[PDB]
């Protein structure tokens, strides 16, 4: 049929005109084959003959069907999709499943022949005209046009959804418990009652869409989970995602690495551990899609635990409103962060993973509350509510960190639990200098024409070095600089920096960077007890800055 | 509410189409709340469904007024006022009065209920549309579009700007020494009158607005007093600079120099002539940052002075019209953020604080948003504008969180800055 439900009003993008692509020369049997396709279509009001200067015109083509059994019409609409208004977007986002609640009966019904079945805004009909030529394009030509939906339109799945949208509203007022959900010829309907209900009040439904030009299945319904929808398997008891097989063979090309990388990733939401840090790393480096890759060490070894976790089938259990959701996030390799959500002790709602670096330079704390952020607004968008944490950090470690950091920083209500490794900070500059400390007055210039700087230190207890540099920024020299002073110094130490730069990256504690150098200097930081980072302006003739500035710059600075 | 009357037509700003912003999702509480609120302004006609051919999108949040139990709703009209400041600015620009920020008490009234006495133009209603999320995606969503002046629209005051003058205009003529401006959705009134003769005038003004329907019970409907006082009222002749502060220890390290001479150095590129030649002191040579040191009388003279030029207004910055207001916080731990606003880099128009005043609470992201909030109203009152705000925080923790806080019914620009260890220079 085609439902009698009213029509969206659709206009051409502003200052433009419908289509008019020449339709291209056609063989004998492609045109047949539309003429007895266009035939068929027009008995059921699908498309009009037209004809009288409809200026408007569309390319049309016929294509074998799978297998070859029957042609299918193929209407080329790039041209008119372009000079059509834009729509509201059909999904901004996709149901997780485990924000699903619990319910005891599930079945979905395909509505056949959607697009077909719902109208056309009549005054927009006159731009999907598109002609059937006549036999080496001597004769005219039949002429027709769309009452319907077409097939590649760029508005068919706005307003069809959206149709189907105000046909459902008064059956699911009627119904409160009844739970609806649309996704494309999808309709998928669940519910707490019984099978026998159920299905009664499924069909009070298909009789309420008949009532409205939408036909559906009788006992094809294909209902009776599991159901597999967007790579996951559905329950009416629980869910898990589409079934996970590792290839296991001898060589692995790029190819093979993204395709298992990319089902790891997938598996990652139900099944914890999954890691593919080092599998990650291989992919590195521009390389061709059909180039062998050697696993290392790491990799197998990663590539080994994944196999072993995937054996045994996991399942996530469904949403209970009525309880607290329980986040608890555990540290990996360094790096790596995964997590688990449950409302009770270890039934998962579902799982996950964050490893994202977030900027050179960084520390457990920060990555943990970013980790935090991650899983909070993920929460929001499933759930609706925010989860209580269980963090593997001490309040005591957390509450330091806060106090004391430039940057605002929040986090919902938490527990420590304590599951080790544990997070913590590596070190703390200490606030006033220490007495009886050696004070290292370290700097370094660095020629641009060149590239040659030398780093160096100057001490008030009479020492003095300073290294030469081969291909070095300016900043490096002074990143070169305190790495000499922390080498050349004692347990506790005063250091006197002029680089805001270096100031800046060693005062928010990080115990891990990008910079080679900056990994060392952490090193270092560590193996103190006692380290005293001070600043002052560079080239202001400071007393001892001016000192090094000097035996630093001599030679091209 | 008030009679219908010829929709002031509005338009873009040609080179630019509608509002086209996602919405970010809400926590099941604040949906409830929309879709409550939303089914009400659609009986009373005050908006619409509207389908897919609208293809336009602000967002909307709900904030709780003063604590109150009850939910308001808050749409984010940035980018529409943004596409729209034509019509806003120029077109039917509002005037802002210089005596404002001079006196003694500012009363903060919430007028917005009576811009949904006037319809908006048909043919501007689709750039207003706006969509209610739904939890995990399970539902389209609702979607709706004003017929009516929405209430975080700039073009709002705009046009009511007829209608205000009207009701005001018995209770202007009889109070010449009050000051009366309109800021989209808020009235301020300003008088010298002492506090008792303040609050009793506000309540006299609410009198002529009731009847024409705007019953304004202001601080944001007190259903509870805490710490209430009366209606929400602001002092602005007590609004002082923050001066960029110099030690007054009784002993002075090489450190403790060292760093004096560093704010001293920044303070140089920020009032003129400002000067530290004569205080470069005994830190000449290569000392233990530890070592105590004397002090000079140059030095006594150099630090008196410099002092005396900071903690004044910067010679020769003054506020241009035409440039945007930035302002930048930098947290200063304990409960303390500092506080700067400039059209020009480091060319402070003015600087400030905020603590957490025997109150607020451990929550950093709270605190923020207090800030934001009293920082923008300080700014409304001086300059008429909102400044685009340098936030210290990560966006998402930000976007997550302050509707959670927020009380006022704008919301100002910003931008998520990385602070420098610049901080020890309060400034
Ligand atoms: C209407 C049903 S409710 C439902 N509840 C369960 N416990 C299991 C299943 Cl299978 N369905 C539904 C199905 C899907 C599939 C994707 O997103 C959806 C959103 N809602």
């Amino acid at each position: 049929p085609i439902s009698p439900i009213e029509t969206v009003p659709v206009k051409l993008k502003p200052g433009m005109d419908g289509p008019k692509v020449k339709q291209w020369p056609l063989t004998e049997e492609k045109i047949k084959a539309l003429v007895e396709i266009c035939t068929e279509m027009e008995k059921e009001g699908k498309i009009s003959k037209i004809g009288p200067e409809n200026p408007y015109n569309t390319p049309v083509f016929a294509i074998k069907k799978k297998d070859s059994t029957k042609w299918r019409k193929l209407v080329d609409f790039r041209e008119l999709n372009k000079r059509t208004q834009d729509f509201w977007e059909v999904q901004l986002g996709i149901p997780h499943p485990a924000g699903l609640k619990k319910n005891k009966s599930v079945t979905v019904l395909d509505v056949g022949d959607a697009y077909f079945s719902v109208p056309l805004d009549e005054d927009f009909r006159k731009y999907t005209a598109f002609t059937i030529p006549s036999i080496n394009n001597e004769t005219p030509g039949i002429r027709y046009q769309y009452n319907v939906l077409p097939q590649g339109w760029k508005g068919s799945p706005a307003i069809f959804q959206s149709s189907m949208t105000k046909i459902l509203e008064p059956f699911k007022k009627q119904n409160p418990d009844i739970v609806i959900y649309q996704y494309m010829d999808d309709l998928y309907v669940g519910s707490d009652l019984e099978i026998g209900q159920h299905r009664t009040k499924i069909e009070e439904l298909r009789q309420h869409l008949l009532r409205w030009g939408l036909t559906t299945p009788d006992k094809k319904h294909q209902k009776e989970p599991p159901f597999l929808w967007m790579g996951y398997e559905l329950h009416p008891d629980k869910w898990t995602v589409q079934p996970i097989v590792l290839p296991e063979k001898d060589s692995w090309t790029v190819n093979d690495i993204q395709k298992l990388v990319g089902k790891l990733n997938w598996a990652s939401q139900i099944y914890p551990g999954i890691k593919v840090r080092q599998l990650c790393k291989l992919l590195r480096g521009t390389k061709a899609l059909t180039e062998v890759i050697p696993l290392t060490e790491e990799a197998e070894l990663e590539l080994a635990e994944n196999r072993e976790i995937l054996k045994e089938p996991v399942h996530g259990v469904y949403y209970d409103p009525s309880k607290d959701l329980i986040a608890e996030i555990q540290k990996q390799g360094q790096g790596q962060w995964t997590y688990q959500i449950y409302q009770e002790p270890f039934k998962n709602l579902k799982t996950g993973k964050y490893a994202r670096m977030r900027g050179a330079h960084t520390n457990d704390v920060k990555q943990l509350t970013e980790a935090v952020q991650k899983i909070t607004t993920e929460s929001i968008v499933i759930w609706g509510k925010t989860p209580k944490f269980k963090l593997p950090i001490q309040k005591e470690t957390w509450e330091t960190w806060w106090t004391e950091y430039w940057q605002a920083t929040w986090i919902p209500e938490w527990e420590f639990v304590n599951t080790p490794p544990l997070v913590k900070l590596w070190y703390q500059l200490e606030k006033e200098p220490i007495v009886g400390a050696e004070t290292f007055y370290v700097d370094g210039a660095a020629n641009r024409e060149t590239k040659l700087g030398k780093a160096g230190y100057v001490t008030n207890k009479g020492r003095q070095k300073v290294v030469p540099l081969t291909n070095t920024t300016n900043q490096k020299t002074q990143l070169q600089a305190i790495y000499l002073a922390l080498q050349d110094s004692g347990l506790e130490v005063n250091i006197v920096t002029d680089s805001q730069y270096a100031l800046g990256i060693i005062q928010a504690q990080p115990d891990k960077s990008e910079s080679e150098l900056v990994n060392q200097i952490i090193e270092q930081l560590i193996k103190k007890e006692k380290v005293y980072l001070a600043w002052v302006p560079a080239h202001k003739g400071i007393g001892g800055n001016e000192q090094v500035d000097k035996l630093v710059s001599a030679g091209i600075r | 509410p008030i009679s219908p009357i010829e929709t002031v037509p509005v338009k873009l700003k040609p080179g630019m189409d509608g509002p086209k912003v996602k919405q970010w999702p809400l926590t099941e509480e604040k949906i409830k709340a929309l879709v409550e609120i939303c089914t009400e302004m659609e009986k009373e006609g005050k908006i619409s469904k509207i389908g897919p051919e609208n293809p336009y999108n602000t967002p909307v949040f709900a904030i709780k007024k003063k604590d109150s139990t009850k939910w308001r709703k808050l749409v984010d009209f940035r980018e529409l006022n943004k596409r729209t400041q034509d019509f806003w600015e120029v077109q039917l620009g509002i005037p802002h009065p210089a005596g404002l920020k001079k006196n003694k008490s500012v009363t903060v009234l919430d007028v917005g209920d009576a811009y949904f006495s006037v319809p908006l133009d048909e043919d501007f209603r689709k750039y207003t549309a706006f969509t209610i999320p739904s939890i995990n995606n399970e539902t389209p969503g609702i979607r709706y579009q004003y017929n009516v002046l929405p209430q975080g629209w700039k073009g709002s005051p705009a046009i009511f700007q007829s209608s205000m003058t009207k009701i005001l205009e018995p209770f202007k003529k009889q109070n010449p020494d009050i000051v009366i401006y309109q800021y989209m959705d808020d009235l301020y009134v300003g008088s010298d009158l002492e506090i008792g003769q303040h609050r009793t005038k506000i309540e006299e003004l609410r009198q002529h607005l009731l009847r024409w329907g705007l019953t304004t019970p202001d601080k944001k409907h007190q259903k509870e007093p805490p710490f209430l006082w009366m209606g929400y009222e602001l002092h602005p002749d007590k609004w002082t600079v923050q001066p960029i502060v110099l030690p007054e220890k009784d002993s002075w390290t090489v450190n403790d120099i060292q760093k004096l001479v560093g704010k001293l150095n920044w303070a140089s590129q920020i009032y003129p002539g400002i000067k530290v030649r004569q205080l470069c002191k005994l830190l000449r040579g290569t000392k233990a940052l530890t070592e105590v040191i004397p002090l000079t009388e140059e030095a006594e003279l150099e630090l008196a002075e410099n002092r005396e030029i900071l903690k004044e207004p910067v010679h020769g910055v003054y506020y241009d019209p035409s440039k945007d207001l930035i302002a930048e916080i930098q947290k200063q731990g304990q409960g303390q953020w500092t506080y700067q606003i400039y059209q020009e880099p480091f060319k402070n128009l003015k600087t400030g604080k905020y603590a957490r005043m025997r109150g607020a609470h451990t929550n950093d992201v709270k605190q923020l948003t207090e800030a934001v909030q009293k920082i923008t109203t300080e700014s409304i009152v001086i300059w008429g504008k909102t400044p685009k705000f340098k936030l210290p925080i990560q966006k998402e923790t930000w976007e997550t969180w302050w509707t959670e806080y927020w009380q006022a019914t704008w919301i100002p620009e910003w931008e998520f800055v990385n602070t420098p260890p610049l901080v020890k220079l309060w400034y």
